[PDB]
Formats: C-alpha cells, sequence, structure tokens
C-alpha cells in the first residue's frame, strides 16, 4: 500500500537517524533554549539556528547516551539537516518556518503516541483551549508537504477537505473527542497514518 | 579554548574533565535518570577530591574575601586567587592528597563550563558560591540554612525571585549533563507555583516553611538528597545475596521484593536489568541504603503476607517514565 510504503520509509529513516529515540521533552527544551518556544510559528529562521538547535539537541541525546554504541554526531547532523532542508525548503530558499519545523519535531520524535497527541492539541489550542479550524488545516497542509518528499504524495496530498474528513467544521475539538478521534479504528487520513507509522516503527524496531 | 568548525562547537573540557566526560557517557548506561546523574556527580566529586574539604573551611573560605556583594560581576583573577588559597590551605591541611595546580585548574574548568557558557569570562558569584557548596561535602540541614541564609536578607525573607534564581542556578548542573528534562526542563515557573500552592500564597517564604517544602521529595529537587544518599550507601554491607548475580554480600544499595519471598537484587543487578526468566522488575520494590534490622525484616514479611491476598492488579506501572522515589527510609 501506498500508505504502508510511506510508513516504511518514514519508519527506516527514523530508525537511520535515531528520530525515534528523541522524546518530545527534549525536543520543547531545546526550544525554550533557543528561545523558539517563546517565538511566533510564522517568524522563520535560517539555516544557521536551525542547525543549531539540532546540533544541541544531538549533543544532549548523546550525553546521555551510554558509550557503548558511539554514534556519528557530524553525519547524523548533516543527514537531519539535508532532510529537512528538502522537506520544509524544496526550492533551497535557507529559511525554514517555525510552525513547520515544530510539526515535524513532534512528529519524527519518539515516545507515547498519547503524549504527542496532547502536546499537538495543546499547541493548536488557543488561549482559550480550543484549537483553530485555520491551524489544523495549515498542519495537515504542512504534513501533505513532508509527506511528498518520501515520493508519496499523492497518497498524502495537500487537501483542505480533509480536515473536514477528521472532525466537523461546526463542532469543537477538545482533548478527549481529539484522542477519541485518533485512537478509532476508523481514523481520519492523518490518524490512520500516524498509526500506521508507529506501527511500521514498531515493527521495524521488534 | 577548543573550536570544531565542523561541528561548531565551543568546548572547554579539562583533559582529566574529558577523561571524566568519557567515563560518565560510559557509565550511562543506568537507564534511571536521577540514580545515573548521582553517581556521575559522585563520581566528578570523588575525581575532584573535595569530600575533604569541610563546611567550616568554606564558611571561611567565603567570609574571608569579603564576597558578600551577590550581584557583583566575578572577575577570573579573584576567582582564581581566592580559589588557590583555599587549596593551598588544604594542601597543608591535607597534604597526601591535595595537588593545588591541578584541583584549582579542575575547579574552575568545572564552574566555566558549567555557568560561563557564554564566553565572558564572568559569571554572577552567587551562582558561584550555590555551585561550590551543592557540590561540597557536608550535612544536610547546614546546607539548605546556608543557603537559605546566603539568599535572605539580615531579616531572613527570601521573595519569589530570590527563589527563581536559586531554581534556575540549580538546575544549571543537570542542564550541563543535558538531563534537566527529566526534572521538568529549564522552566522554574511551576515550581514556584507549588511552592507558593504549599504556603497559601504567603507574600513571603522563611526558612522553616522551605525546609518542610523540600522535605517531601520536589520533582526539581531530587538530585539532592539522593545524592547525599548515595554517598552514605557507598560503604554499607548487608548480611544477605543477590538471587541474580550471586554477590554474597551486597556492597551498597539493596533492594527487597514485596509480591515474593527471599527475593533481593543489587543495585547494578537493578539498574542494568538482568533479566531473569520467571519474574519481571515492574513490580513494586523496597529500597534499603544502610543495614537492615530486625524489626524491618518482620514488618516486610507481615507487608508481603498482606499484599499476597490482595492481587487482581490493583494498580500497574509498566513504563518507567522516572521511577526515581521508591521508598523512604527515615535514615
Ligand atoms: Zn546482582
Amino acid at each position: 500500500l501506498s500508505t504502508y510504503r510511506t510508513a516504511c520509509k518514514l519508519r527506516f529513516v527514523q530508525k537511520k537517524c535515531n528520530l525515534h529515540l528523541v522524546d518530545i521533552w527534549n525536543v520543547i527544551e531545546a526550544l525554550r533554549e533557543n528561545a523558539l518556544n517563546n517565538l511566533d510559528p510564522n517568524i522563520e529562521l535560517n539555516v544557521a539556528r536551525l542547525e543549531a538547535v539540532l546540533s544541541t539537541i544531538f549533543y544532549q541525546l548523546n550525553k546521555r547516551m551510554p558509550t557503548t554504541h558511539q554514534i556519528h554526531v557530524e553525519q547524523s547532523i548533516s543527514l537531519l539537516l539535508n532532510f529537512l532542508l528538502a522537506a520544509f525548503d524544496p526550492e533551497g530558499h535557507g529559511k525554514i518556518s517555525v510552525f513547520a519545523v515544530k510539526m515535524a519535531l513532534a512528529t519524527l520524535c519518539g515516545g507515547k503516541i498519547m503524549d504527542k497527541l496532547r502536546y499537538i492539541f495543546s499547541m493548536i489550542s488557543d488561549s482559550s483551549g480550543v484549537m483553530v479550524y485555520g491551524r489544523y488545516d495549515q498542519f495537515l497542509r504542512e504534513v501533505l508537504k513532508l509527506p511528498t518528499a518520501v515520493f508519496e504524495g499523492p497518497s498524502f496530498g495537500y487537501t483542505e477537505q480533509s480536515a473536514r474528513s477528521c472532525f466537523s467544521q461546526q463542532k469543537k475539538v477538545t482533548l478527549n473527542g481529539f484522542l477519541d478521534t485518533l485512537m478509532s479504528d476508523p481514523p481520519p487520513q492523518c490518524l490512520v497514518w500516524l498509526p500506521l507509522l508507529h506501527r511500521l516503527a514498531n515493527v521495524e524496531n521488534v | 579554548y577548543y573550536i570544531n568548525h565542523e561541528t561548531q562547537t565551543t568546548c572547554w573540557d579539562h583533559p582529566k574533565m574529558t577523561e571524566l566526560y568519557q567515563s560518565l557517557a560510559d557509565l550511562n548506561n543506568v537507564r534511571f535518570s536521577a540514580y545515573r546523574t548521582a553517581m556521575k556527580l559522585r563520581r566528578l566529586q570523588k575525581a575532584l577530591c573535595l569530600d575533604l574539604l569541610s563546611l567550616s573551611a568554606a564558611c571561611d573560605a567565603l567570609d574571608q574575601h569579603n564576597l558578600k556583594q551577590n550581584d557583583q560581576p566575578m572577575d577570573i583573577l579573584q576567582i582564581i586567587n581566592c580559589l588557590t588559597t583555599i587549596y593551598d590551605r588544604l594542601e597543608q591541611e591535607h597534604n597526601n592528597l591535595v595537588n593545588v595546580p591541578l584541583c584549582v585548574d579542575m575547579c574552575l574548568n568545572w564552574l566555566l563550563n558549567v555557568y560561563d557558557t557564554g564566553r565572558t569570562g564572568r559569571i554572577r558569584v552567587l551562582s558561584f558560591k550555590t555551585g561550590i557548596i551543592s557540590l561540597c561535602k557536608a550535612h544536610l540541614e547546614d546546607k539548605y540554612r546556608y543557603l537559605f541564609k546566603q539568599v535572605a536578607s539580615s531579616t531572613g525573607f527570601c521573595d519569589q525571585r530570590r527563589l527563581g534564581l536559586l531554581l534556575h542556578d540549580s538546575i544549571q548542573i543537570p542542564r550541563q549533563l543535558g538531563e534537566v528534562a527529566s526534572f521538568g526542563g529549564s522552566n522554574i515557573e511551576p515550581s514556584v507555583r507549588s511552592c507558593f500552592q504549599f504556603a497559601n500564597n504567603k507574600p513571603e517564604i522563611e526558612a522553616a516553611l522551605f525546609l518542610d517544602w523540600m522535605r517531601l521529595e520536589p520533582q526539581s529537587m531530587v538530585w539532592l538528597p539522593v545524592l547525599h544518599r548515595v554517598a552514605a550507601a557507598e560503604t554499607a554491607k548487608h548480611q544477605a545475596k543477590c538471587n541474580i548475580c550471586k554477590e554474597c554480600p551486597i556492597i551498597g544499595f539493596r533492594y527487597r521484593s514485596l509480591k515474593h519471598f527471599n527475593y533481593d537484587i543489587c543495585q547494578s543487578c537493578f539498574f542494568s536489568g538482568r533479566v531473569a526468566k520467571g519474574h519481571k522488575m515492574h513490580y513494586p520494590m523496597v529500597e534499603y541504603c544502610t543495614p537492615t534490622t530486625s524489626g524491618e525484616d518482620v514488618r516486610d514479611f507481615a507487608k508481603v503476607l498482606k499484599n499476597k491476598f490482595r492481587t487482581k492488579r490493583y494498580f500497574a506501572k509498566h513504563p518507567r517514565m522516572g521511577y526515581l522515589p521508591v521508598q523512604t527510609v527515615l535514615e
């Protein structure tokens, strides 16, 4: 299946880059250290800032990683930077959006699926705790743009109605409702792709 | 310092501290977070040989040079002279265990690595004293009363901003070793919220309130007591055996099962995870540092018997997520 192939490719990439070994907590800690968490998502950043953030994340991950298995920090960092540039800036402009980088980090970070879903819902939620439909559409578009780099964009193309396929536009999105929709067997395209990617990663690891 | 253009990294690692850091990376095998950190700073404290420095000598050092302006910038010259004088006095007292040049270089490089990542040669003196007293080997109550007095004014009062600075300076150490995320990361505000929730939003915080607040294993501070606890269990010999590696006797920690009879495991067998077939390690445990007494043994027997009739998995915890506060021994 095209979705299965994309999930397998993502799992292989994560295993090669050890992306599943980095928790979202390290990601948010690095963002706070780089002050990008307080920065607006619409504010872009240069390649230098993204490279520094990735290097810091890799360094803190490896500092707690036993010397039993030495890791090629430079090669892994270069591969991650190239992948991020390809996924976010196909034109090679050199500037990366904060929102796209945050979404990619949330997706590629390993850990509990429920925790990642809760973090995504909190990020999407406004100051009143309600997710924004425009934010959901932007996240879906960013995810679709990212799937194009894995040569599987047709199966995960950018469709504005996809959010309408997930939840009703006139119905508020809550954490419990979002979790129920994501964990449901008849999950939407994004939720199914996330469960499919998780299953592929679990199969590859074990 | 050292510049790596390929990685664009600024490094101040002393070659001896570089060996220490490599040893820490090798000893990262402990899956647990704060136990691993406690072992790591124990290694570091033993390496830089300051455990033989007493608290009273620390008071003499801090009050000798008249360093009471907590917000005054600190220059390299003053700290190097003070530290050299202190280690020279230590060598006068500990000639067989103190090398003044190496010791002062180690201490200065350690502080430079932890608190001055900005490459400026300057650091707040408050951070300096907090770090050197956290690394310092002493009792417990004296440590907290001293740092509270240092932060509090002549009236002995500490406000929210002061405790925020202490929280940041404290979490600086886990940030150096890249594990601050376990204790909640750099966000010190939730700790302030919890401390004010305890103190019913009192306008000011005193010594006793802070003592009671930290005497209930605060999430961000677990590395202070556990460290001392490890320091209290490096020369303890128990009258038991390890059921996995057949160690006899266990030296160091001791871990006792609760839903089983005659089951004990050593510290290394616990952190590493020697999974013997038949029994898993995702069950409640009991931690002992000092050698046990008969009353503790019979109470453990009674607890096992009571648990044997409280089956059907009332509460389960399969993932780790952080399992540091195992059980309190109350010295
Ligand atoms: Zn053992």
